[PDB]
């Protein structure tokens, strides 16, 4: 089955089942919402396509990784190019993750969807800065996996809209994710609804001790709106 | 070079039938022979395998059928011009083949002979579809004979037929070279199989062989 | 190719398929690009996906095919039509094998025309030039 | 399934679909085209039976084999011995060609089915003779499978009636011939209609420098005539 | 009355009449021309709007000006940029020129927008050159006005579609050009459909030595297509 959007497509022969979050499918933004900026924009296309990231390297020491949303996106395509041109945007996400492994590799990844992932940092009172927050298309890495580098835990993370990867029974994941503010529209380059994060909760091995599995993230921006323009 | 491009505005399959495709008057033979009186006449045995662009083109398929509009064209040159009569005779698989300008083959009350003057309009003849089965075979996979070298790619049921030239005038004091196109127009054209088109050159006119 | 260099205009959609050929627990993603024409080929992976592409894990489906949109060159004298458009392949992955199958891997890529496309204004085709036995014919 | 043809059968579990060449079934000689010799005889069962040859050792310097049709069989069983008495034939062919590989192998087989493969030989003038074409059950092996031995090419072999094994997919492909032709009759001992090829295109694979895979070829004459003799 | 196009706008109080080229309204491509690159891409306003040029000053020695079209628009805005990542394009143009002169102004131009004015160059027999034809936003000067710069006249110069402004009369001048071509897509970085040219015929006057008048340029782009790229 293939994931066709746009000029982008995934084409696999394996994908059970999306993940929709909290229920909700993304829709575009309701004529008795919008009193705001009038009539939104809406490229239709030129956004609502995947975006597939740079794999990567899955292996016995990983601790985890996060995309966020759309700070992930801020600098790729037309939707990077229309993020530094709008002041204004309204989208949900389409995120498949994937996994090349083998029957013989081994392990468990909670991919979980986190609405405003604020970050703490670990051994200090300073708050995580700009360069700790917004890492874009490369991402970031789990400092502390276990309390979600939150204070929270990890166990409950499964609150959060979230699917396993278990590589026995599956190696992809779909969620879809709608839109996710208190606000109908946002502000792109600085606030950040939604941290797609990736964490090995089952490590990863085989027997020969270098044992690696790649993991690719394609997001798909969904009804992506932005305001006018003309 | 110079790089250029254009807006093509194509529509139609009607080229490329191909009926299209292989019916134009090729030349398929060219031969200077002089005169003064196989030697001294033009003889020809009928094939499609002289030149290698009809061939290439015949051997895009396994079998053909079709009917050969043979049309030659004679001019001469002195070694002004006169007017001389010329005998094409068409000479089948089963009859005999002449060797002499003044042999009694020429006289062949059942081969189709046409009489022509060089001041004439080129000789046109159809020969018709002669093989013994329904197509032409363009590649044989077998032997024509089993007895020492009976060679192979050869099929006994291909063969058209010669195309025997002469002139029907006597000796002259001027001596003069006559020069013979012939020129090929496969029709009623059916095709059977496709076949890769041959990437490598010839070698030899009686088989497939590739030098690499 | 080798039928349209027959004709001087052609014209059409095209047909590609690319058939992986590497073990059945062979597992990697690639990303095939179209580029059309004018547009330049892309040389890194970020690019290519930036284009029209396909995100193709060949770890469970081996064939993948696409359309080509309608290249259509044609021949000048007065010159070639040179760059129509480019089919170009990033790994995406790495090639994920099992320590009993082969480490290399291959591909095979395959063309065909559509049935919209067309051939126009039948020439000679250069590919064959001109030997043996020849003059047996004649005597 | 089986493929159950008189006393022979080809007693497997996966095979998928067969290629019928040039759309056509193999049928008997129409009652108006044998105007020739008189109601050419049908056995009916006797020839028509699948004759499975030795199977050949596929390897990493394999250039491909091949078997002429009906000189692969004109030796063998009550089809070579109605070659032997009969002096015309009409036959077509089911050819089943078969992989034993496990999931660790890898390679991929064009297995096509040439009508007429008029060979050419290697840097000469001179034709190939009888023992360089009529290799009987043992067949031949490509000399350079590139360019078929005959000057084309192998890249536009797949205008011929063919089948693909990939071993990933499959590892086994059929082929069913009709007669082919331009007389309805033809003479077995000294022309042949088909050639089965099988080249590998990708060469076999894995890890222990002396991969090998077992191809074996069944072939069944199919409404196979021959004529009178009372 | 004002020329409302996208987000720009010509807000005038004086128009009086459009000259329609050759009676032919600029429609998009019909559905069955385009059996060429499929299903022509229609941005149908980002493009659509008109692109106001530098102002020209017309004096008594102003022998005359012209745009070519596309070339006047191949970097100006998002014509400009389709321009360069597109290969073909088709568009009709809405001109407007108008003038800002007094009562006490005389002088009348002829306006008149060419169908492939291919130039000549005076007294050589070297051909144009790249920067003598494709001048951009600023445009080119008539040397030889009189010839139209190409040999002819521009006495017959009114059989192409144009417009008089005669500053008793009007000052303002409006040709809608449809497309014109032989082909129905063309290449707008290497040829020009149109020239527009706006020639004095009449000298401009006042008394006092430096009259001078404004000439402003509105070129938008009509029902303006581009191929596919997705």
């Amino acid at each position: 089955l293939q994931l066709k959007l746009g000029n982008s497509a995934i084409v696999t022969q394996e994908a059970a089942n999306y993940c929709c979050a909290y229920g909700e499918w993304p829709n575009y933004l309701p004529d008795h919402e919008a009193v705001a900026i009038d009539k939104p924009t809406q490229p239709e296309t030129a956004t609502d396509r995947f975006y597939t990231l740079k794999s990567v390297k899955w292996e016995t020491g990983s601790t985890g990784w996060w995309w966020k949303l759309p700070d992930a996106l801020n600098n790729i395509g037309m939707f990077g190019q229309n993020v530094q041109h709008h002041y204004l945007y309204r989208s949900g996400f389409l995120i498949h993750v994937q996994c090349n492994a083998t029957k013989f590799h081994q392990g468990a990844l909670l991919v979980v969807a986190i609405p405003e992932h604020q970050r703490g940092a670990h051994n200090t009172n300073t708050s995580p800065g700009f360069d700790d927050i917004m890492k874009g298309e490369e991402g970031g890495t789990f400092n502390h996996p276990y309390v979600l580098d939150d204070g929270t835990s990890l166990a409950c993370a499964t609150i959060f809209p979230h699917q396993w990867i278990n590589l026995r029974t599956n190696n992809s994941a779909t969620i879809v994710l709608p839109w996710m503010n208190a606000a109908p529209m946002d502000f792109p380059l600085r606030h950040n609804q939604w941290t797609l994060a990736i964490i090995p909760v089952v490590p990863l091995g085989t027997r020969t001790t270098s044992s690696m599995v790649p993991i690719t993230v394609s997001i798909a921006p969904m009804c992506c709106e932005f305001n006018g323009l003309r | 070079a110079i790089q250029t491009r254009t807006v093509i505005n194509q529509h139609g399959v009607s080229e490329t039938l191909v009926e299209n495709f292989l019916s134009r008057a090729a030349l398929v033979s060219k031969r200077s022979f002089e005169y003064k009186d196989d030697k001294n006449f033009f003889k020809w045995t009928i094939n499609t395998r002289s030149f290698v662009q009809l061939r290439r083109k015949l051997e895009l398929f396994t079998y053909l059928r079709f009917d050969a509009e043979i049309t030659i064209l004679t001019t001469v040159a002195v070694n002004g011009l006169p007017d001389l009569t010329l005998q094409a005779m068409f000479v089948p698989t089963g009859a005999l083949t002449p060797e002499k300008q003044d042999s009694f083959h020429w006289q062949s009350g059942s081969n189709a002979s046409v009489f022509f003057k060089i001041s004439d309009p080129p000789a046109r003849i159809t020969i018709p579809f002669m093989c013994i089965n329904s197509a032409y075979s363009v590649f044989y996979d077998g032997f024509a004979g089993f007895e020492k070298n009976g060679l192979y790619g050869i099929n006994p049921a291909d063969t058209i037929g010669n195309l025997c030239v002469r002139i029907v005038n006597e000796h002259q004091p001027v001596g003069f070279t006559v020069t013979v196109r012939v020129y090929m127009k496969p029709k009623h054209i059916k095709a059977w199989a496709p076949r890769p088109p041959r990437t490598l050159p010839y070698m030899s006119i009686a088989n497939a062989n590739y030098k690499g | 190719g080798n039928i349209s260099r027959y004709y001087t205009h052609w014209s059409g959609s095209l047909e590609m398929t690319f058939m992986f050929c590497g073990s059945f627990m062979a597992a990697g993603k690639l990303i095939l690009c179209y580029t059309p024409p004018g547009g330049s080929c892309p040389t890194t992976r970020e690019t290519a996906m930036l284009g029209t592409h396909i995100v193709w894990d060949f770890g469970l489906q081996s064939s993948v095919t696409l359309i080509i949109p309608w290249i259509s060159g044609s021949h000048y004298r007065m010159s070639t039509n040179a760059n129509v458009g480019y089919v170009t392949c990033f790994m995406q992955t790495n090639l994920i094998v099992p320590s009993e199958s082969s480490d290399t891997c291959s591909l095979i890529g395959f063309i065909a025309a559509k049935d919209d496309f067309s051939l126009r204004l039948m020439r000679d085709s250069p590919d064959i030039g001109q030997l043996h036995a020849a003059e047996a014919a004649y005597q």
